[PDB]
């Protein structure tokens, strides 16, 4: 029952890499998602 | 052999200092101590540092200081409970105790310039970081900036070390937006499950160029009067002059958070010199409910809307006086100051804390005990009285039941609240006390109090008793301690206590005695008070006018800003129009708030004495342990006990 | 502007803390004066009224006044460069009179807007320049584009995920107009797949003192060695009591100090050391330390 | 316009001369400027022990207190003002000595009282606290206390104050009404036959400022 606990199991497996591909394409935006960042948004804007 | 022992708070703080005293009880000679701080649970050795030696020269006092350092290790759990374990030898025999420990680090304020903004402007904001003793300190900080519906649209990250503790900051608004509140968060890089927060407004204004006051001649209705309740109308410009023009005004009903409109409460007033005056009748509410009783309206409160235009018909005003409440009651009384616990046998005071009944403190009012019509007293300025009963040495719990004697008002309008105290055990029902008391005046630094020590206890052991010692709680701290010496036949001695600007705005005192008395049997008691302390700064900064004549100066023309402050600080400015606080005067920062969310974040749950010594400390908010064996209730909650209400 | 300005003052000292002054107040106003009230903003090429609003606080002279809207480029009306639209009025003491005016919005943005005003007979005068939005027909919409589910295992096949967000048509788009996108990206929280563990309401037993010869030690020491890390991993001191961690750590090293008197002097464990050596009690305290 | 080495004038005018064996006693220090108008907020101490410093209220007057040893010499008592920059030739003192209190047959049973010191105006209450000291055989026949209020040359109040056996302290709130206006004397006693079968009277008293207002 320690063991079963200590290092127990959980839903969480998330490791999304997600990059997005720009119309002005400078560069292009990636972030990372997690179990720290899994209820966190992540917003961006464009002008047009 | 003589007993050591150490006192602490019951919760520890990140990145800042924390005190600890380390005493030893009838102490022959000297005695080294060393100290040191390891993790719970398992040992990682997280501060070895301090060491001290307790001299009889010295009352075997010490005290000695450390800070806890956070890192990856530290922050690591984010929402549930983490402990630390402090460690003293003294001399060969160690004393040590599991403690509970708090993720928070200090103190963000946030200032904007503008209650309330418009679409495509710019919002000038400053942070303010301090640790929690109001000092700047050098920390990183993280600021979001969230939208009506929640969503972060702007974030930052920044030190304040080097800067003094300022972050002078900017953003601008766009112009594709979503109009209503929007909500800036900001919390410590270390610390960020302590999220502070402060709103402001967006919408499409211009401002008006005067101002509506809506003036209840009482903040409260009393269901029974014949005459209702009378709204005095006050309307002048932004720079001072009187305004005329014509109000239209409609009353309402708040039950709890839904509103509810009384439309033919609806009247029409001009406004001459200044002002109006508006009365609603007692007939038109209750012909407005359709609930015909009277007493169904007790716990409700009412709330009024104004709107002015002026005689020239170019510019509107719309005001809003809200949260009046429909109440049987001018007053509220509160034993929220008064302690729970008595002392049986020994007389015991009470702080009888009155209210008006939207929340501000009632001033000069007689109050009495429901036992015996002779003994009254009137408030304080602060909306406190002084009430004090000759206890009988009854084990039993006593009611104390406090009444106001106000004259000309009837027994229906007397408030009155109820309450049962309780008896303090001593240790093996020793029936030996420690009894407290002191002046209750508003407190200003520079000023000094008297404490005043009671010894109850059969004279075989009383001159066993040669010392107490002393303690004083501050803002979650240990801020003073020492010993007060005793000779015999002294049961009660007087200790001279000065006022600094530490103290504000509220501390506590414990006090305490031991020895080893009944059957050879070694014996705690303790006693503890509350004492508030006038609000005010710490410093004393004051802005005035450089000019004393040229009274209303012309638009643009230049004028001298004095400012007389304390030496070496740094000081913040903004100049506003009055005209955005008539639109928005909501979430403006100021020190009294700011020593209002320090009493939010005190670890102290009562206003002094308990259930017993160790009751006296929990309360307080003090750990104490010996090497004998006493030691105080364990507490794993940081929030205090809520009451039953 | 003609208002009376409140001053917000806040200190900060290193040794005297922060300190938020009372607000002072200053009180700026001329004699006469215009207030020229717009609105926010204006709907481009509709006849609109302006108000402005001119102020006399002598306390016993009523001032005649004349007031003219200048010309404009970007607002037409009755003032051109030839012909200005000035009125004479007169204002009486201790009150304020409004003068409208008619203009229309020519032209899209923050435009100028300019009125003045001087009295005869003295030589006191007021200018009040302002600017107001000229926005084009129209509204605010907020359509939303799409909504849809990310999982590069389920979608795409084998962890890679590749997915378009075309433009909005919006062809009820205002001419030369800004248009944001909003895009915004969050995680799906998933959590339990934990069971209950035991309450340690009667798990407070386990604590047993070390007694007796090195099989006996171990067996006494056997229950107060696991219940700690149970109750560690579990984080149920809470309930159980934080004292009696440091209460069992006593008993555990007690009973190590004594499991290492019954040591043979070969690295190897026994009930005495007279005994011959077991090799299951040797196993079974390399399991337990 | 006095020339002076000291810009400030101690008196122990307000101070009684005579304290009670082995109980604290109170010091009510009175201080001015050389004209004779009161100081504000000026820092005595007394000359033994550095420790214990208190600064004036409005009316010129600073609380000291010393833990009474029972000697039955007198008592010198010496205040020093402690204000910062001042250097020690400027700061003024005071010497006096106090008198011991003689009991009945030298029966060492004592009254102490012991009150709040605040500028009082007409409305607050002031609580006037009772201490017994006596030994224990004789606490039982103390059922009572006997007080009286002395205004402006006349007797103003007075009555009695019951007390039970183990509360060698009680309290009683006191209401200023304006009759008390400007100053008035409290004194109380108690009476009982003790040590060898003979009358003793132990009494005590205290003179208490009221702000000066129109009735
Ligand atoms: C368009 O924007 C509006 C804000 O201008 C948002 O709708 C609002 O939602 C909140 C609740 O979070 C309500 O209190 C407001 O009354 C809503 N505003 C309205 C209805 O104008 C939302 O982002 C979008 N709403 C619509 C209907 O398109
Ligand atoms: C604990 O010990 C420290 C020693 O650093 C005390 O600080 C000194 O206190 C004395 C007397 O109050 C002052 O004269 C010194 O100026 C202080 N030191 C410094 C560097 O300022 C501290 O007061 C002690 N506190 C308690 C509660 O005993
Ligand atoms: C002495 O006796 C007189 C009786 O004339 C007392 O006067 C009355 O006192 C009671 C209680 O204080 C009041 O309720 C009455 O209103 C008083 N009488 C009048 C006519 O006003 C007086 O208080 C007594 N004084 C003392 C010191 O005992």
């Amino acid at each position: 029952l320690a063991q079963y606990q200590k290092d127990a199991p959980d839903h969480q497996e998330l490791n999304l890499d997600v990059s997005l591909q720009l119309p002005s394409r400078s560069s292009k935006i990636t972030h990372r998602i997690h179990w720290e960042s899994a209820s966190l948004l992540r917003s961006e804007e464009t002008k047009e | 052999s003589p007993m050591y022992s150490i006192i602490t708070p019951n919760i520890l703080r990140l990145e800042s200092e924390e005190t600890m005293v380390l005493e030893a009880h009838d102490a022959q000679g000297d005695v080294p101590v060393t100290v040191t701080v390891h993790d719970f649970p398992g040992k990682k050795l997280v501060l070895s540092s301090e060491k001290t030696v307790l001299t009889p020269a010295t009352n075997h006092m010490g005290n000695v200081t450390f800070t806890i350092p956070a890192n990856r290790e530290f922050k690591s759990e984010k929402g549930r409970n983490k402990f630390v374990t402090v460690q003293a030898t003294f001399g060969t025999q160690v004393v040590e105790k599991v403690v509970l420990v708090s993720l928070q680090s200090g103190y963000l304020f946030i200032q904007t310039d503008k209650t309330i903004y418009t679409p495509g402007s710019t919002v000038l904001y400053r942070i303010f970081t301090v640790n929690h003793k109001l000092l700047p300190v050098g920390r990183t900080v993280m600021v979001n900036i969230e939208n009506p519906e929640g969503i972060p649209v702007k974030q930052d990250s920044l030190s304040s070390q080097n800067q003094l503790g300022v972050l002078p900051l900017s953003w601008d608004i766009p112009e594709l937006v979503n109009m209503g509140q929007w909500k800036i968060r900001a919390y410590y890089e270390n610390s960020p499950q302590q999220v502070f927060s402060t709103e402001f407004e967006v919408k499409e204004y211009v401002l008006p160029s005067f101002e509506v006051i809506v003036e209840p001649t009482e903040k409260f209705y009393y269901i029974y009067n014949e005459k209702g309740l009378e709204v005095t109308i006050t309307a002048r410009f932004l720079y001072g002059k009187k305004v005329e023009g014509t109000a239209f005004v409609i009353f309402g009903i708040q039950d709890g958070e839904q509103r509810i409109s009384l439309p033919e409460s609806l009247k029409r007033i001009p406004i001459e010199d200044g002002s109006g005056e508006v009365v609603l009748s007692r007939k038109v509410l209750l012909d407005g409910v359709q609930n015909p009783r009277a007493e169904d309206l007790v716990g409700k409160s009412l709330y009024v809307s104004a709107t002015v235009i002026l005689h020239s018909g170019s510019d509107m005003v719309q005001a809003e006086r809200s949260g009046i409440p429909i109440v049987t009651s001018p007053y509220q009384i509160h034993f929220t100051k008064t302690p729970k616990y008595f002392k049986p046998g020994m007389p015991f005071d009470l702080m009888v804390f009155v209210t008006n009944p939207d929340g501000s403190p009632a001033y000069r009012v007689p109050v009495a005990v429901q036992g015996e019509d002779t003994v009254q007293s009137l408030t304080q300025g602060d909306g406190v009285a002084k009430l004090s009963i000759n206890t009988h040495p009854s084990q039993k719990p006593l009611s104390i039941t406090v009444r106001t004697k106000k004259q000309e008002l009837s027994e229906a309008e007397q408030a009155t609240r109820t309450m049962q105290a309780l008896p303090y055990s001593t240790v093996g029902n020793s029936n030996n006390y420690l009894h407290l008391s002191v002046l209750r005046t508003e407190l200003r630094p520079g000023e000094t109090l008297n404490v005043n020590f009671l010894l109850r206890m059969d004279r075989a052991h009383e001159a066993k008793i040669r010392y107490y010692t002393y303690l004083i709680m501050n803002k979650g701290r240990l801020l003073k301690a020492g010993r007060q010496v005793r000779e015999p036949g002294q049961d009660l001695v007087v200790l001279p206590l000065s006022i600094t600007t530490d103290f504000i705005p509220s501390f506590r005192l414990v006090a305490y005695y031991t020895l080893i008395g009944a059957s050879g049997q070694r014996e705690v008691v303790a006693d503890s008070v509350w004492v508030d302390v006038k609000d005010s700064c710490v410093g004393s900064l004051v802005v005035k006018s450089g000019q004393s004549e040229d009274r209303q100066p012309v638009p643009g023309q230049q004028m001298t800003l004095k400012i007389e402050g304390d030496h070496g600080a740094r000081v913040v400015l903004v100049a506003v129009d009055k005209g955005v606080f008539v639109l928005n005067k909501k979430n403006k920062l100021t020190q009294s708030k700011i020593w209002d969310v320090v009493e939010k974040a005190d670890i102290g749950c009562t206003p002094g004495s308990g259930k017993d010594y160790a009751g006296v400390f929990s309360d307080a908010g003090l750990t104490f342990t010996s090497s004998s064996g006493q030691q105080t209730a364990q507490r794993a909650e940081l929030q205090c006990p809520q009451p039953a209400a | 502007s003609i208002t009376t300005w409140e001053i917000l003052a806040v200190s900060m000292s290193d040794k005297k803390g922060i300190c938020v002054a009372d607000p002072f107040e200053v009180t700026v106003m001329q004699d006469f004066f215009i207030d020229l009230r717009l609105p926010y903003s204006v709907v481009r090429n509709e006849q609109v009224e302006i108000r402005a609003v001119l102020y006399n606080y002598r306390q016993n002279q009523e001032l005649k006044v004349r007031v003219e809207l200048l010309h404009n480029p970007a607002f037409c009306s009755l003032a051109t460069t030839k012909r200005r639209h000035q009125q004479t009025v007169t204002i009486p003491p201790k009150s304020s009179l409004s003068v409208p005016y008619v203009i229309v919005p020519l032209k899209t943005g923050l435009q100028e807007v300019e009125v003045k005003a001087a009295v005869y007979h003295h030589f006191i005068s007021d200018g009040v320049r302002k600017s107001l939005k000229v926005v084009p027909e129209g509204i605010r919409m907020n359509k939303t584009v799409a909504v849809r589910t990310l999982d590069p295992e389920r979608l795409g096949r084998e962890g890679v995920q590749k997915e378009d967000i075309p433009p909005a048509d919006l062809s009820d788009q205002v001419p030369d107009t800004e248009s944001e996108t909003r895009i915004l990206l969050q995680g799906t929280p998933v959590a339990q797949m934990t069971e209950d563990a035991v309450d340690a309401e009667r798990l407070k037993h386990l604590i047993v003192t070390p007694s007796g010869c090195g099989e006996q030690n171990m067996i006494g020491m056997t229950p107060t060695v696991i219940a700690v890390h149970y109750l560690d991993e579990t984080e149920q001191w809470e309930k159980f009591g934080l004292e009696k961690r440091q209460g069992a750590l006593e008993l555990i090293k007690k009973g190590y100090t004594q499991q290492l008197a019954f040591r043979q002097p070969s690295s190897a464990f026994a009930a005495f050391v007279k005994r011959a050596p077991s090799t299951w009690l040797t196993a079974y305290v390399v399991k337990v330390f």
